[PDB]
DNA sequence: TTTGGACCGCTTTGAGGCCTTCGTTGGAAACG
DNA sequence: CTTTCCAACGAAGGCCTCAAAGCGGTCCAAA
């Protein structure tokens, strides 16, 4: 299975951001380096679109961390309740 | 997962880009870029790892509380 | 809260607009002036939006919404199926009973949405919304339990109670200060008829008819078995039988469905369909206070 | 021509001949041309029966023309499409014409129509070459769509659908017919439904028998192997009535049979058919195919 | 000829049938 | 000994129909 479209768009956004950042500190040789970096970005986009992965669900990159925190809290609450139950 | 496959591709692409480029300042910038993105990618891989670990643990304590 | 707002909206949508005013007269959570600010002749969307505005002007909570749902249930009391629980083995007080029941249900897992509403004839109606250890109790799958003070019987609507039945039973029996609690196999939808049954609170001389003795005997037997009083409105019956053929026992399973039972059964003998004395399996439905039957030879 | 001998044959058709015995269907797997997915969609679904006069100038080639004509009629009546398909392997004989399906798909199928004829040759023996004889129609979907399709067919092919009815005699015969059928997996206990005749809605007796007990009783009252006879059906009904009267002293015989369900299929008087097992499916059609002829003649 | 009244029209809508989905023990199958 | 899934199927939420009544148009009685 090809790469998930959400992952492709996320990766493309990160490549755009990093290319803007690496262009910010470049003063001279702007046009040639930006053309080369654009070619690099498009070849990477083609490679990642063509790339194949086994059918494993992989959720959005940004939100997962937050989920973990909530999940952690859930377990804590569960543990607390468990303790209370055992106490009873 | 998907990242487990795209990171090796990113490593090989970074290697070939570093090999082809000749400017020292551009080499340093590309190296810093690679370090940052590799750190973020391995961080989110770890985050997904404890994500599935926390899912399994949640199921276990669900059975326990039941 | 938006959850209570949409809950109230759904309950209002369940309420027919022809009696919404009565609901307010039974709800009384909102001031009468707020009621006057809303006309009921206008559109349904308009009236529900105005009611949302009124409840948002005040502080919307879960207790008032649950009370509204309870009173809607009271006015309808026809949309759910009821089962009857019996307690067995003398001082009562509303406040401590409520406190004990609330404490037990909070101790159940961690929380539950419990609401009380006293009604005439000592009919305490309790709305219970269940929730697990890691989720807020759901308001879309509620249950209702009706308790009568100092009485050995209680009523329950079983829509999703099959998930955790013993919990409710043990909570009810510990709150009622009663030891043994059992479920009799009696299930029906007309709740008022259940109330009645559980408490036992219910010319052209040229023609020369022949066999008139048979007609007068069958009508007399039917009248003595049933009676002049209107029979309780019961709607479903089912017998599970396993008896020897005598003609390896045959296992039979019958279901009687009728919008008005005990009346077609009352008319079977006059219509000549069944014998003059009906079998005890049909003549003791109000007597034995039994709905599901198992009989063997 | 055909009209004269047709007059003679329906003149000979009088209620004087004895009802012929019927051969019990045997376990028959689905035919090679029969697509398992198509029948699986057909089976485990509810169908309404319709009797049809033979089609006038019906061709199986111009199916797309029929589909577009129905679509045009529907849009004239008013995101939906009409699909015509040809289904192989469910004709009783080579004389019986090919069967086909019509579907309404919302661009999720909502309305399905099946035209078929199995072992139906008497109509085919009294018809000219121009006509196509598929007097059996099965409908599944909204009644409005069925009425629209019927109107189109009436305008086009000069025919009507008549709602086929099943009496108590035929329903008891078919009940005995499928209880004679051998089912490896008893996945549905047999069940009969009755209705007492009364202007107000009254009790509706439902009587269920365990499949093992039913099969044992059948084999007890089974005399001719591989064949069902009127005496077998009558003794089956008599045994059931005697059992019911021994249980309850109620003469079930004075009640109208309205629905009969068994492990393989279920039938209702109004014209409802439910099919579960493919092994006898084809034979099922043949039997009900005779009823269409009996309604045409 | 003008104005009010009552007819029939129309749309709105409330309730029942019904299909489908949710929940599901209970048994079967794989197994730390 | 334990866990998860298919099954048996029960059940209730939701789709879909129509019978009900209020609002609106129109004809006819009255000024």
């Amino acid at each position: 299975q090809p790469l998930s479209k959400s992952t492709r768009d996320h990766l493309q956004t990160m490549m755009e951001s990093v290319i803007m950042t690496i262009l910010s500190n470049s003063i001279k040789e702007k046009e040639e380096i930006q053309y080369h970096l654009n070619f690099l970005k498009k070849r990477l986009l083609q490679q990642c679109e063509t790339l194949k992965v086994p059918p494993k669900k992989m959720e959005d990159l940004t939100n997962v961390s937050s989920l973990l925190n909530m999940e952690r809290a859930r377990d804590k609450a569960n543990e607390e309740g468990l303790a209370l139950l055992q106490e009873e | 997962k998907e990242l487990n496959i795209v990171l090796p591709e990113f490593e090989k692409t970074h290697l070939e880009h570093q090999q082809r480029i000749e400017s020292k300042v551009c080499k340093a910038a590309i190296a810093t870029f690679y370090v940052n993105v590799k750190e973020q990618f391995i961080k989110m891989l770890k985050e997904s790892q404890m994500l599935t670990n926390l899912k399994r643990k949640n199921a276990k304590m669900i059975s326990d509380i039941e | 809260d938006e959850t209570v707002a949409e809950f109230i909206k759904r309950t209002i949508l369940k309420i027919p607009m022809n009696e919404l005013t009565t609901i307010l007269k039974a709800w009384d959570f909102l001031s009468e002036n707020q009621l006057q600010t809303v006309n009921f002749r206008q559109r349904k969307e308009s009236v529900v939006q105005h009611l949302i505005h009124l409840c948002e002007e005040k502080r919307a909570s879960i207790s008032d919404a649950a009370l509204l749902d309870i009173i809607y249930m009271q006015f309808h009391q026809h949309q759910k199926v009821w089962e009857v629980f019996q307690m067995s083995k003398d001082l009562f007080d509303m406040k401590q009973f409520k406190n004990s029941f609330k404490k037990i249900l909070q101790r159940a897992l961690k929380n539950v949405t419990v609401s009380f509403r006293e009604t005439e004839e000592n009919a305490v109606w309790i709305r219970i919304a269940w929730g697990t250890q890691y989720t807020k109790p759901n308001q879309y799958k509620p249950t209702y339990v009706v308790y009568y003070s100092q009485t050995p019987y209680a009523f329950t609507s079983s829509s999703m109670l099959r998930r955790n039945t013993p919990l409710l039973g043990q909570a009810l029996t510990i709150a009622s200060k009663h030891h043994q609690i059992v479920k009799m196999d009696l299930r029906s939808r007309y709740l008022d008829s259940l109330k009645a049954i559980v408490f036992k609170q219910y010319m052209d001389s040229r023609i020369i008819h022949e066999n008139i003795v048979e007609k007068e005997r069958v009508q007399r037997i039917t009248q003595e078995t049933f009676g002049d009083y209107p029979q309780p409105q019961l709607e479903f019956a089912q017998y599970k039988l396993e008896t020897k053929f005598k003609s390896e026992p045959l296992r039979c399973l019958i279901k009687f469905s009728s919008p008005h039972l005990l009346e077609a059964l009352k008319s079977l003998a006059p219509a000549g369909i069944a014998d003059a004395p009906l079998s005890p399996l049909l003549t003791c439905i109000p007597n034995k206070r039994m709905n599901y039957f198992k009989i063997r030879d | 021509p055909l009209q004269k001998r047709l007059e003679s044959v329906r003149k000979q058709s009088s209620f004087i001949l004895t009802p012929p015995r019927r051969k019990i269907p045997q376990c028959s797997q689905l035919q090679e041309d029969v697509d398992p997915q198509k029948v699986a969609f057909l089976l485990h679904k509810q169908w309404t029966l319709y009797s049809l006069t033979p089609l006038y100038k019906f061709s199986y080639s111009n199916l797309k023309e029929y589909s577009r004509l129905l679509n045009a009629f529907i849009v004239a009546e008013k995101n939906i499409k009409v699909i015509f398909s040809t289904l192989l392997g469910m004709k009783g004989t080579q004389r019986d014409p090919e069967a086909f399906l019509v579907q309404i798909v919302s661009k999720k199928v909502l309305w399905t129509g099946w035209f078929c004829c199995v072992f139906g040759d008497s109509l085919l023996e009294t018809v000219s070459e121009d006509f196509t004889c598929l007097p059996l129609f099965l409908a599944n979907g909204a009644e409005s769509n069925t009425a629209i399709i019927g109107t189109w067919f009436q305008k086009t092919f000069d025919c009507y659908f008549s709602p086929l009815a099943i009496n108590a005699f035929n329903l008891s015969w078919m009940a005995a017919m499928w209880t004679a059928c051998k089912m490896d997996h008893y996945v549905a206990t047999t069940e009969f439904l009755w209705s007492v005749p009364c202007s107000p809605q009254s009790l509706d007796i439902s009587f269920a028998i365990h499949p093992e007990d039913a099969k044992a009783l059948w084999d007890s009252v089974h005399k001719t192997p591989g064949e069902v006879t009127q005496e077998e059906v009558d003794l089956f009904m008599d045994c059931l009535y005697s059992h019911f009267h021994r249980h309850f002293k109620i003469h079930l015989s004075a009640t109208r049979l309205v629905r009969v369900s068994t492990s393989v299929a279920s039938a209702h008087t109004d014209g409802k058919i439910k099919i579960l097992c493919h092994k006898y499916l084809i034979g099922v059609l043949a039997y009900l195919t005779e009823l269409a002829i009996f309604q045409i003649e």
